[PDB]
């Protein structure tokens, strides 16, 4: 079923991914930046 | 793709009771072997249960108990472990017996003021306020000129007043060095102005001010609000004694001067029992009635323990908790008499005594374990199983005294846990007050 | 330029559910495309 939608779809959408045409420009990096909740919110998170 | 994880700062401190959380009982009121930190002093704990349902009961004034038993059998801790059973909000005010010793009140009123910190009250109390930027000030003046009125233009993000206002907050503004452009806070109840420093518009208008700045208050400038106060009937007591409210030169001034303790009048305690019965009238007010804890109660003096013979027959006083380590002692102050637990057969009888006692191996090796993952170490079975035998050698304290100083020893010879090498040396290094005390009587020679 | 990019989650709270949900959703929405 997804190789339906695919040939659905090749003659009326267009498709990249940046790489095919940025040679010279940076892949993002990206940070999961977890933190400690306080005390504040420990009682109010505990409380609910 | 990256993962990133932060904290910055040491925990709490670890302490003598910080493993016990509460009782350890179960529905019925029945003590579980070993639960909420405890293990063992099942009779005890089962009593507690009891106590701890006659705190929260309310009902009762001045009934009292004396935890009884020889030292490190948990007397301590298991007041402590009532203050932990009811929660935060029930007060629950710890004393040790020697801190009636003031010298600036008499012993027999120390006890009074720990009685009445003891009975806790929550207050509705509904504060109206006036916030903003003063935009214009002015005093408006009559024949002796005299100031009759201020008139305030306070600014807000909703908003703007001009408001007629008393002298007394004009002194208060004076007083605070408030001028146009200021974020003011007043409270009409206490007359009481806070000045938080000039509105952020301004924080432009120089290259260099001493001045923090505040972005501009929310909200109508007249507002009210609750606060709902916790206070104590203590609280209530000596603040009238000493007054730090209103805004007078005096009041102003009785703020500064050395904050000595004084012998509250029976009759303010009076009054402000009429004050507080009102509020609750009202329903502005909850009363709290908390738990008193005289530790080492043994070495109150006989004025006091004679004392407490009127307080306890209050119809006002707290749920009093004492404890003794003491066996047929001398009764201080008195020289002569001698009596169980140190305390005067006369308050002997206005107590429940709950006997404490002493701990099986097995509950020093239960203890021992809870006590060692409380400070946070990891133990080998053969060296907690040589700790419970350094327990039935010695006592309780030193063989959970030894706990953290094996660890500092381990992690110096690069183990991650006690292993019996550890424990082996650490009982070598220090002794404890019965093998101490055999050196210390062969050597009396020369100490 | 460089570019990076950051995301601020709390543990054991309800924000991990989002992102296992969203992380379940971006799994989901590759195949559809590439
Ligand atoms: N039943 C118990 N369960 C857990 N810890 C206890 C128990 N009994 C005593 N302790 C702990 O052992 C030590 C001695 O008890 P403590 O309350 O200080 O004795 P005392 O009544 O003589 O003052 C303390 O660290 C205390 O928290």
């Amino acid at each position: 079923q997804l190789s339906r939608l695919h040939m659905i779809l090749k003659p009326f959408m267009l498709r990249r991914i940046k790489k095919d045409v940025e040679n010279e420009l940076s892949d993002k990096i990206e940070i999961l930046m977890y933190c400690q909740l306080t005390s504040r919110q420990k009682l109010l998170y505990q409380a609910l | 793709k990256i993962e990133e994880v932060k904290s910055t700062t040491k925990t709490q401190r670890i302490a003598s009771h910080s493993h016990v959380k509460g009782l350890g009982l179960d529905e019925s009121g029945l003590a579980k072997q070993a639960a909420s930190g405890l293990v063992g002093q099942e009779n005890a704990r089962e009593a507690c249960g009891v106590i701890v349902e006659l705190i929260k009961s309310k009902k009762m004034a001045g009934r009292a108990v004396l935890l009884a038993g020889p030292p490190g059998t948990g007397k301590t801790a298991l007041a402590l472990a009532i203050a932990q059973e009811l929660g935060s909000k029930v007060p629950f005010c710890p004393m040790v017996g020697s801190e009636v010793y003031s010298t600036e009140i008499k012993k027999t009123e120390v006890l009074m003021e720990n009685f009445r910190r003891a009975i806790g009250l929550r207050i509705k109390e509904t504060k109206e306020v006036y916030e903003g930027e003063v935009t214009e000030l002015t005093p408006c003046e009559t024949e002796n000129k005299t100031i009759s009125h201020v008139i305030i233009g306070l600014k807000t993000a909703k908003g703007t007043k001009q408001l007629k206002l008393d002298p007394s907050i004009f002194e208060s503004l004076q007083k605070e060095r408030v001028e146009a452009g200021d974020v003011i806070y007043i409270e009409a109840n206490s007359g009481a102005v806070k000045r938080q420093g000039r509105c952020d518009t301004y924080a432009t208008e120089f290259d260099l001010e001493a001045e923090e700045y505040v972005p501009l208050p929310k909200g109508d400038v007249h507002k009210k609000k609750e606060i709902i106060q916790d206070v104590t009937l203590h609280d209530l007591d000596v603040a009238n004694a000493r007054p730090q409210g209103g805004q007078d030169i005096l009041s102003m001034m009785g703020q500064l001067m050395k904050p000595k303790k004084t012998e509250i009048t029976d009759k303010l305690r009076g009054e402000i029992n009429k004050v507080v019965n009102k509020y609750i009238d009202q329903g502005i007010a909850e009363l709290v009635p908390g738990v008193l804890f005289v530790d080492e109660v043994h070495m109150l003096d006989i004025e006091c323990f004679t004392y407490l013979h009127r307080a306890l027959e209050s119809s006002i006083a707290p749920i009093v908790i004492f404890a003794s380590n003491r066996g047929n002692c001398v009764i201080r102050g008195t020289e002569d008499i001698t009596s169980p637990h140190g305390i005067p057969l006369d308050l002997l009888d206005r107590v429940m005594i709950i006997r404490t006692m002493l701990y099986t191996p097995q509950e020093m090796k239960q203890i021992i374990k809870i006590r060692a993952q409380t400070e946070g170490i990891n133990i080998s079975e053969e060296a907690l199983n040589h700790l419970g035998e350094i327990g039935t050698k010695t006592t309780l304290r030193y063989s959970v005294q030894l706990l953290t100083p094996a660890n500092l020893l381990a992690k110096i010879n690069g183990k991650d846990s006690i292993e019996k090498e550890h424990v082996e040396e650490i009982s070598e290094l220090f002794y404890d007050a019965k093998s101490s005390a055999k050196i210390l009587a062969d050597q009396q020679d020369k100490y | 330029k460089q570019v990076t990019v950051y995301r601020l989650i709390c543990k054991g709270t309800i924000e991990e559910r989002i992102l296992q949900r969203a992380k379940e959703k971006s799994e989901i929405q590759r195949m559809v495309i590439s």
